[PDB]
């Protein structure tokens, strides 16, 4: 599910 | 719940020296405690690998104080280097884990780790594998993830 991405990518940007 | 075997599925891609098939296989803290050297190794090193008993089987005594050994680094590396950015206002039961196998409390452990490999200086490299998990798996990281980080 491609917006667990985001989440993982979210917590790179931090 | 929907924790400790998701987390122990992360837990095999560590790919340590001792068995981690099942809950039971890290009911004695040699896993945790060989997943934690790969996390970091400069802050659990050998000399602190040492303290962990290995053969250990049955004695729930021994795995308790094995336990116990294991989570006291934790919540020192979450003070220490971490800065206490691993929520630790629930403790896992080690107690449990020892005596009834408590796959719950397990998973509360397996949580706090979890917590370390996603904080630590390698926390790029562990979320980029996480990515490339089961996305069922990868869900329940997530959530884990978001309880451990919050305050």
């Amino acid at each position: 599910e491609g917006v667990l991405a985001n989440f993982f990518n979210s917590l790179l940007s931090k | 719940a929907e924790l400790c075997e998701s987390l122990l599925t992360w837990i095999q891609t560590f790919n340590v020296d001792a068995p981690c098939q099942t809950v039971e296989d890290l009911t004695n803290g040699v896993v945790m405690a060989q997943v934690l050297q790969k996390i970091d190794p400069a802050y659990f090193d050998e000399n602190w690998l040492n303290r962990i008993k290995t053969e250990v089987g049955d004695n729930w005594r021994l795995k308790i104080s094995n336990l116990k050994k294991i989570l006291k680094g934790i919540l020192d590396y979450n003070h220490e280097i971490l800065g206490q950015q691993i929520n630790d206002f629930t403790l896992p039961d080690v107690n449990l884990i020892g005596e009834h196998s408590d796959a719950a409390e397990l998973g509360r452990m397996l949580q706090l780790i979890l917590g370390c490999a996603v904080n630590c200086e390698q926390k790029q490299e562990y979320i980029q594998a996480i990515m490339m998990m089961e996305e069922s798996v990868q869900h329940v990281v997530m959530t884990a993830i978001q309880e451990l980080m919050s305050k």
